[PDB]
């Protein structure tokens, strides 16, 4: 299928630049215009500009002229956007999108996987992972909720999986909130009483930004 | 530049019912006999996805429950019937003139029967206590509607602040929400008091749902 794979999340200091990529597959890269679009959390979409690969020509939203630059690498079916003089205003998700249809006025038929940009001074910090299990001597009642609290990390994001994904349907992931300039999120899973604690339960927490993974066994106190 | 105003900003619809989502442009978006307005669906966490192009044409792979109408300045996206996994934000976008522009989105919520939360409370882990921190956590799971108040009590006096509340997006299978509420203290303030309570107030009951523990057991 047509895919647009975008580069991973980027943390950049205020005033610095970032350059991000969008690799096309499943079609002829040089045959289509490539557009870029800003989405600021997690609401408004704004069109940035477009580039014709093969040829080409490029153009911009006036709002993005000083700010964005579009390039391509045809040999490697990769489109690029670079953003300069970054402010917290530019912290956002950036998408590339293929233009379809017969004309300049075409719709966007495929969107890329999105690149998240954080613009900040705060330093990359790994999270502390604490278990959330019962409790005070007893379990109650027919189902048991366990959790992990993932605390004090920067930047976003983390991934929490449970028993390497064996627990799935019951998992709740709670979006991260920023306290004291560090992120805290939590994740819960619920299992049958008759199963716990005999059947052991582990949450694995990944923070790619610090290359750290932590496993926590949900022991009872 | 063309402004698109969607409405409503937010829409609750029951399973099986018809959702109507409007978009008005500040200028006609018609040219050469066509209406250059498109609709996209964005499920949370995910890239947008094309539903309808040039006002009324269904993109392939998109079910015929989605349909678009309108020309000039007024456009409509209809979802009929609505299904549990239609929970998304829908966006209109014009491409009649540069720069392309987008409506501000309409968030589709599934309306379902009321459901009380299942509340679990958890003391600070001995791990965290070793760091000198102390978070008390309360999970409020599988409730509807989204609106819920959590009240934290320490030996019967209520605490704000140090409280972080965080909701999941609406479940795309059962249409419920979950919430976590975290009260963060210092290890020393934690160890100074005994009784900790998370009280959940929701429209299912005139009566708060309470979970408690006593630090000394
Ligand atoms: C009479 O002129 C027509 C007619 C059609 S039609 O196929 O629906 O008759 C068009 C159908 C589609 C058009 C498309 S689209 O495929 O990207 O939606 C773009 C343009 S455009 O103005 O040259 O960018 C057009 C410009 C003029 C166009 C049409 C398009
Ligand atoms: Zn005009
Ligand atoms: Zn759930």
């Amino acid at each position: 299928e047509v895919q647009l794979q975008q580069s991973g999340p980027e943390l950049v200091k205020p005033g610095a630049s970032v350059k991000m990529s969008c690799k096309a597959s499943g079609y002829t890269f040089t045959d289509y215009y490539m557009h870029w679009v800003k989405q600021s959390h997690g609401k408004s979409l704004e069109w940035i500009g477009y580039i014709y690969p093969n040829n080409g020509g490029n153009g911009y939203n006036q709002k993005f002229k000083g700010k964005a630059t579009l390039t391509v690498d045809k040999s490697s079916s990769t489109a690029y956007m670079e953003l300069r003089s970054l402010t917290s205003d530019d912290s956002a998700v950036y998408y590339c999108a293929r233009r379809g249809g017969y004309g300049i006025r075409g719709y966007f038929d495929v969107w890329g996987t999105g690149t998240t940009v954080t613009v900040s001074s705060a330093k990359t910090t790994p999270p502390s992972v604490y278990p959330l299990a019962p409790g005070c001597g007893d379990t109650t009642g027919s189902s048991v909720t366990s959790g992990c609290l993932v605390k004090g990390y920067f930047p976003e994001p983390v991934t929490v999986t449970w028993n390497s994904g064996s627990l799935s349907s019951s998992v709740h992931t709670f979006p991260a909130l920023l306290q004291s300039g560090l992120y805290t999120m939590s994740s819960s899973v619920t299992v049958p009483s008759s199963t716990w604690p005999s059947q052991t339960v582990t949450c694995s927490v990944a923070h790619p930004a610090s290359s750290t993974t932590v496993d926590k066994k949900l022991e009872p106190s | 530049d063309i402004v698109l105003t969607q409405s409503p900003a937010s829409l609750a619809v029951s399973l099986g019912q018809r959702a109507t989502i409007s978009c008005r442009a500040s200028e006609s978006v018609d040219s050469y006999g066509n209406s250059f307005m498109h609709w996209y669906q964005q499920k949370p966490g995910q890239p947008p996805k094309l539903l309808i192009y040039r006002a009324s044409n269904l993109e392939s792979g998109i079910p015929a429950r989605f349909s678009g109408s309108g020309s000039r300045t007024d456009f409509t996206l209809t979802i009929n019937p609505v299904e549990a996994d239609d929970v998304a934000t829908y966006y209109c976008q014009q491409s009649n003139e540069d720069p392309r522009t987008f409506g501000g989105g309409t968030k589709l919520e599934i309306k379902r029967a009321d459901a009380a939360p299942t509340v679990s409370i958890f003391p600070p882990s001995s791990e965290q206590l070793t760091s000198g921190g102390a978070s008390v956590v309360c999970f409020l799971n599988n409730f509807y509607p989204k609106d819920i108040n959590v009240k934290w009590k320490i030996d019967g006096s209520e605490r704000q602040n140090g409280v972080l509340n965080s909701w999941t997006d609406q479940d795309s299978k059962d249409s419920t929400y979950s919430m976590s509420s975290t009260l963060t203290l210092t290890k020393d303030e934690y160890e100074r008091h005994n009784s900790y309570t998370c009280e959940a107030t929701h429209k299912t009951s005139t009566s708060p749902i309470v979970k408690s523990f006593n630090r000394n057991e």
